[PDB]
RNA sequence: AGUAGUUUGAACAGGUUCUGAAAAGAACCUGUU
């Protein structure tokens, strides 16, 4: 039977061409052209797409209908638009295009965009021919059109047969030319049965053309998307003419990407011992599988595993039920677990963790050498390196602290509390111990993990966050003997460290950033790397190795061991799941941060501290362009700039691993982006060029998830107080660990929320309002002993308002030093609030209806809730 | 009631078009569902409005069905695969984000339902049919393409045009109150059955009103036997069983229409005839006892068909296009609804933040599909009101004559002049009320 | 005008409970990097 399509393509032959020009923008999406194409005729390179094609591949990067991400090939790139607009996607890591060129056909133009170095357009080749490669995202847009459709059906048959060898469990974007053709439609079913993906139409095309586009992330009838389409043409035929969607070009930006995806070669010198001993350990099921993703870690095998994690997530239903103004906010209802099994911890290894930093330029790396060196020898200047002993260890480590075995002979203790007691696990310990002091290890395998944490998602799940990282409990000891002197002996303190946080409380930390503010300079900046523990090169693994060299010649020999053979060499199981079930798969790489190393935290204040130091000297004109490029850079400067200012200028710093609060001497740190970019400290959430955003109100400016307030009470003290998005805790208190619906076993726990909120952030008024109406509607006998389980005290009420306001006296009155005045507060009313416009700037709902009657009605509810739980003893909470 | 197995396999649509009173919803229904409780699927049903949910849970009775609306009561245990809401629930949640089971199989009662959402449910419902993963019964006596106003009934009915009053009237109009039977009055608003029935018990004749604000309470009273006049609005013109003798219908109504003419917005056009499928939905209401012959349809005009320019194709095009599911589905317009064409010309998808902007503007703010697509279109945030006092001198609300001036959550006096002008957010006083409720930031 | 509803790492901080004559130990909960 004739199509509709066909009848759209005999009724558009047959226009003259006043109606044709009329009818081809009828009502269609266009993007403004005219500021662009007049810049590129006069050469510009930055800011401009070079063609109509970035908008509409941004129309369906914006949809979620494809992720461009990894390596990227654009068949038929043309000029480049689609190749220049992915190269700016921070999931892109490479971008190859390839255009046919010559006469009649388009040539790749030269840009220096945002992420061009990773572009590479080869004119000259015909992917007719060009034999198929791995790529993660596939983009396809070959096609001509002609006035015969059959013409047209050949030539998208011979597109669809050449792109489908290229595709395999990838993104993609191909344009099918001509949809409406039955053989088309079948092949194109066929397609989609074995690849997925959906046609769509993308509303920027013309009305004389028929083509749409198989993606990859949607789901769909084909038939019906093609019919919807043809219906579309054939109506926007004899309506009246609209003037097409005019929307703004999109903006390509400038400057290079910081960005490798070059290949791990293993040392098999350190870790091959270990290998060999995975390998025997599973020999039953030892495998090596080609499908593997790993693109820069070595890979070394694969055995069948039973899964661990979850994604699951259960309701709180005492603080669900109590809070009913924020079923209707998304920040709070749309808060879940993030996902951490082997499919979750496998995005993140795949957008985070298989990634690759480039080495830095010589002079960053002699900077780098210098500035870790003076500040190894300033943090050592009252304290020595020393052992940490196994008494320590018994002392310190948690009872229920995770084996994490890997080989059998390490799985015969069930908790870490039997293995420190026991005289046969030190014996592993000191096998492995001598071992080491040979320059050799054995068994110091780390277990991946990902962080269980509450995130906003959608769909009842959270993206995975981050991998943790962790050996056995007995490379845990030797770690904590070679290096655990710096969180024993407080050497990244704010006393020793002279930027550093360590021990110091959130709720103490606004002091401090009021102590920076007072300090003469320019304004406050506060920026995050984007994950940072896999930014760590290893040039700065070198540069904290450098502490080696202020212990003796023991402790030297058992720190170098863990230094180079587990920190710089690193061997990691990580699940993945296959088609045949889940798999375990060892893996291998030499420079990163393994998060849950005993010098995680104090080994990136290290780093952090020497980064900020060296922006901070790029800002203040000792470093140049020139100067970190130069491989014969001079030392003698930077030692003069650190002898002369470098405390002075730590001491304009709050450390916390990345988070970093600085207040230099003058604005100029703001755009002071090339070491910190060399470095490969590549700032989130902002290109990577751009300058930074600076805070003059140090009340405004976060640090550790929070900012800080500060309070006037009646008696006319100061508080300094944290504060964050109201949503964020809200949502945050009221799911759990486990899944499904919970009132009963969930009540202490969120008692306990509403005992912090009373604690930290009483001067929220709907969150104080929200603890006393939890702390009334949860029986006052009951004390928690889990995070489901409770025991009845009938003698005694657990935490009346008293004993809140108690605890609230010694928070922040009795043990607060910056408070020089010690009379303790007597009510509740004494206890101050946010001004109502600092309150609802930060996410109160006050002055809303449906807040106005929760307040109003909120005994009902705490009487509901009481009567849900059952018949118990209650106390109220809530003030007269 | 005999059932095709046919229609309980999947890439199958059945479209149910008995007569009024046939008994889709008390014989065939409770038959389907009993079937495919036996085959053991995950099954919807789908009820226009609440009385028509009513209706089911009076015909279901003895069957676990997990009941999802207001209406009625719930005492669900955890072993239902049968749930059951309304047309407008279910687009919303598919517009939310939260997941929805992947039902084996949909029923819809009334699927000629003109609301937008249930027209993008009608869409969602036959994309997930042509899928091969779900299989439907579409169940409407006026399918698309109806244009018999006096379709057949059980019994004969007597259709007679008389002059139907839209208010109080002194005097006069003998006709009304000197029938004997029970009579189901329609109309076009609450306050004109609050004026209607004031007359009306003025009389000595005790009355029911129907509305959406007063079901909970009234509708039970009216499966009673006592009452004489059933003075009622839209909510109970399909599938109301009212055993009644007399159906007054003026078939008359407001639309929202969309106007381009220069700046494009939304009217509520002056008062038209209703469609035909709405007149013949009416006049079913009554003559429904094969063991009454005496049924009276009192109308006043004719119906219109011309159902082209109303904005309720646009809505459901954009409520279509946004659609939220875990799979990234991208729906299709039911195939008879294809041929309109504001549905078929639109191109509403909007980008991840701005369909999130989109769904609260619609659940939280209460505005319309339309506003809240044009406010979000223009990359405005929930919480930024600006667009509220923006707009064209032109775009002033008026009350009372009077220029109608709101205080901000941010102590400011500023005056309503919203940048795009729905006349649905100010035509009555609560919805007036309402939008400068959310103008003020309080919603 | 009308109609429908939100469905088991490392570092640290604080709190709680029990033991203890106090120190101190034991267990749990929340949060930060
Ligand atoms: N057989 C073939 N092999 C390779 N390239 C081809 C080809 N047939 C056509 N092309 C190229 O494919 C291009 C299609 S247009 C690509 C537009 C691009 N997305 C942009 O935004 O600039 C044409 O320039 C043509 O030169
Ligand atoms: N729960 C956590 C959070 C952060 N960290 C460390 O702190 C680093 C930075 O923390 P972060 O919260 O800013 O996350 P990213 O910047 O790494 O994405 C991380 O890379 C980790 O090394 C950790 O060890 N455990
Ligand atoms: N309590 C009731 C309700 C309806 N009925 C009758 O049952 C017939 C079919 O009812 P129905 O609700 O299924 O009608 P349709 O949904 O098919 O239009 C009608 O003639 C009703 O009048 C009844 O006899 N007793
Ligand atoms: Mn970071
Ligand atoms: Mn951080
Ligand atoms: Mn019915
Ligand atoms: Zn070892
Ligand atoms: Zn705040």
């Amino acid at each position: 039977g004739e199509t509709l399509g066909e009848k759209w393509k005999k009724r558009l032959n047959q226009l003259s061409r006043k109606e044709f020009d009329l009818y081809k923008k009828s009502g269609i999406t266009e993007v403004d052209r005219t500021e662009a194409k007049e810049g590129l005729k006069r050469g510009e390179i930055t800011h401009h797409a070079v063609s109509r094609g970035s908008a509409k591949l941004q129309w369906f990067v914006e949809r979620n209908m494809v992720i461009p991400e990894g390596r990227v090939i654009d068949l038929g790139c043309g000029r480049g638009g689609w190749s220049y607009y992915c190269a700016g996607l921070k999931k892109v890591t490479e971008v190859r295009g390839y255009t046919k060129g010559g006469p009649g056909h388009e040539e790749p133009v030269p840009m220096s965009t945002y992420g061009w170095n990773i572009v590479k357009l080869m004119s000259g080749k015909d992917v007719f021919y060009l034999p198929p490669e791995k790529c993660d995202t596939l983009l396809c847009d070959i096609g001509e059109s002609s006035p015969s459709p059959t013409v047209e059906e050949s030539r998208t048959i011979r597109v669809l047969k050449m792109v489908e060898p290229w595709l395999k469990n990838n993104q993609f974007c191909i344009k099918v030319l001509n949809p409406y053709m039955p053989t088309v439609i079948e092949h194109l079913e066929r397609l989609q049965r074995k690849h997925g993906g959906m046609l769509v139409r993308n509303p920027l095309s013309r009305n004389s053309t028929h083509e749409m586009y198989w993606i990859s992330n949607g789901t769909g009838n084909i038939v019906s998307s093609v019919n919807m389409v043809s219906r579309l043409l054939l109506n926007r035929f004899t309506m009246t003419y609209r003037r097409p969607t005019i929307e703004k070009d999109v903006d390509l930006g400038a400057g290079t990407r910081h960005v490798n995806a070059e290949p791990e070669t293993p040392n098999m010198d350190v870790i091959g011992e270990r290998i060999r001993r995975i390998k025997e350990e599973h020999s039953s099921t030892w495998h090596y599988d080609d499908e593997n993703p790993y693109k820069t870690w070595a890979y070394h095998g694969s055995y069948e595993v039973k899964a661990t994690g979850s994604a699951s997530s259960m309701i709180n239903g005492v603080v669900k039920l109590l809070t009913k103004p924020w079923d209707v906010v998304p920040t709070v209802t749309q808060m879940a677990m993030t996902d951490t099994t082997p499919f979750g911890q496998q995005r993140v290894f795949k957008e985070k963790v298989d990634t690759r930093t480039p080495k830095p330029m010589p002079g960053t790396r002699k900077v780098m050498e210098i500035t870790a060196g003076w500040l190894w020898r300033t943090l050592g200047r009252n304290k020595r390196p020393r052992l940490c002993t196994r008494e320590e260890f018994t002392k310190k480590v948690r009872t229920n602290a995770a084996m994490g075995a890997v080989f059998t002979e390490e799985n015969q203790w069930d908790s870490a509390r039997a293995a420190v007691e026991d005289e046969e696990f030190w014996k592993l310990v000191d096998r492995e111990r001598e071992l080491h002091k040979q320059g050799k290890c054995g068994s110091c395998v780390y277990n991946m993990m990902g962080k269980r944490e509450k995130k906003l998602g959608e769909f009842g799940k959270a993206k995975g966050s981050r991998a943790i990282w962790y050996m056995w409990l007995g490379a845990r000891y030797l770690e904590f003997e070679a290096l655990g002197f710096l969180n024993e002996d407080h050497w990244f303190s704010r006393e020793n460290s002279y930027s550093g946080v360590e021990g110091e409380g959130l709720h103490k930390l606004g002091y401090i950033l009021r102590d920076i503010s007072k300090i003469p300079g320019g304004a406050m900046y506060a920026d995050d790397t984007a994950g940072w523990d896999t930014r760590i090169t290893e040039d700065d693994l070198h540069n904290e190795e450098k502490i080696t060299q202020q212990m003796d010649p023991e402790h030297r020999q058992l720190a170098n061991a863990i230094f180079k053979l587990t920190y710089q060499n690193k061997v990691v199981k990580v699940q993945r799941p296959t088609p045949k079930g889940t798999v375990m798969d060892i893996i291998s790489r030499k420079d990163q941060r393994g998060s849950g190393q005993v010098g995680t935290y104090g080994l990136n204040t290290f780093t952090n501290m020497e980064a900020q130091l060296i922006r901070q000297m790029e800002g203040e004109g000792v470093l140049s362009k020139t100067d970190l490029e130069n491989p014969h850079l001079l030392e003698k400067k930077i030692t003069q700039w650190l002898e002369t200012k470098g405390v002075e200028r730590l001491k304009r710093m709050a450390i916390s691993g990345d988070d970093c609060v600085v207040k230099p001497i003058d604005d100029r740190f703001a755009n002071a982006l090339l070491a910190l970019n060399d470095m490969g400290k590549v700032r989130k959430d902002i290109p990577q060029w751009q300058p930074s955003k600076g805070w003059h109100d140090w009340q405004q400016v976060p640090f550790c998830s929070h900012h800080f307030h500060e309070l006037i009470m009646k008696d006319g003290r100061k508080l300094v107080v944290p504060c964050r998005p109201q949503d964020e805790l809200i949502g945050r208190a009221r799911i759990s660990q486990g899944a499904g619906w919970s009132l009963k076993e969930t009540a202490c726990l969120g008692k306990a929320y509403a005992q912090m909120w009373a604690l930290m952030y009483f001067h929220r008024r709907d969150l104080r309002l929200a603890s006393n109406a939890i702390c009334s509607a949860v029986p006052v006998h009951w004390v928690p002993t889990s995070r489901t389980t409770w025991s009845i005290h009938a003698h005694h009420q657990w935490m009346t308002t008293e004993d809140m306001l108690t605890v609230w006296n010694r928070v922040w009155i009795e043990d607060n030093p910056w408070m020089e005045d010690k009379t303790p507060v007597t009510t509740w009313e004494d206890v101050p609030y946010l001004g109502k416009r600092e309150d609802q700037w930060c996410g109160s709902l006050i002055g809303l209806t449906s807040r106005a009657t929760w307040a109003q009605n909120i005994l009902t509810a705490i009487q509901q809730v009481r009567s849900l739980i059952g018949n118990e003893e209650f106390l109220d909470y809530m003030p007269s | 009631p005999e059932l095709e197995e046919e229609m309980f396999k999947k890439r199958n649509l059945t479209i149910m078009d008995l007569h009024p009173g046939s008994g889709k919803t008390r014989k065939y229904l409770p038959a389907i569902v009993r079937e495919a409780i036996k085959r053991r699927l995950r099954t919807l049903i789908l009820a226009p409005t609440r009385v028509v949910a009513a209706e089911m849970e009076e015909a279901l009775k003895g069957l676990p069905i997990r009941y999802q609306t207001t209406a009625t009561k719930s005492e669900h245990t955890g072993k239902e695969i049968v749930d059951l809401m309304c047309h407008a629930t279910f687009t919303m949640r598919l517009l939310s984000p939260v997941r929805v089971p992947n039902y084996n199989l949909i029923i819809m009662d009334e699927a000629h339902f003109t609301d937008p959402a249930s027209i993008a449910a009608r869409g969602y419902i036959s994309t997930r049919v042509g899928m091969g993963e779900a299989a439907a019964i579409f169940m409407t006596a006026t399918p698309p393409g109806t244009a018999d106003a006096f379709p057949q009934s059980n019994a004969p009915i007597q259709d007679e045009e008389r002059d139907i009053p839209e208010r109080s009237w002194n005097s006069g109009n003998d006709w009304i109150t000197d029938f004997a039977g029970k009579t189901v009055w329609f109309v076009p608003s609450i306050k004109a059955g609050n004026d209607i029935a004031n007359c009306l018990r003025k009389n000595g004749k005790k009355v029911i009103q129907l509305s959406r604000k007063t079901f909970d309470t009234e509708y039970q009273k009216t499966k009673l036997n006592d009452w004489d006049f059933v003075v009622t609005t839209d909510i109970s013109e399909m599938g109301a069983n009212f055993k009644a003798d007399r159906v007054i219908d003026p078939r008359r109504c407001l639309k929202p229409v969309i106007l381009t003419d220069g700046p494009e917005r939304v009217i509520l056009a002056g008062p038209m005839p209703v469609t035909v499928a709405s007149a013949a939905q009416r006049r079913g209401r009554v003559g429904r006892n094969p063991q009454k012959e005496n049924d009276q349809y009192i109308f006043t005009g004719q119906p219109l068909n011309n159902d082209e320019d109303h904005a309720h194709w646009t809505e459901a095009k954009m409520l279509l296009d946004n659609i939220n599911t875990p799979e990234g589905i991208i729906p299709a317009l039911f195939e008879p609804e294809r041929e309109k064409s504001a549905a078929i010309d639109g191109e509403y998808r909007l980008k991840g933040e701005s369909r999130k902007t989109f769904v609260e503007l619609m659940r939280r703010g209460d505005l319309p599909v339309w506003l809240a697509h044009k406010v979000a279109s223009e990359g405005i945030k929930y919480t930024d009101r600006k667009w509220c006092f923006d707009g064209e001198r032109n775009n002033q609300i008026l009350e009372e004559n009077m220029d109608v001036e709101i205080w901000t959550k941010e102590g400011e006096k500023k005056k309503l002049r919203p940048r795009w002008l729905d006349a649905r957010t100010y035509s009555d006083p609560l919805a007036l009320k309402e939008f400068k409720d959310f103008a003020a930031g309080r919603k």
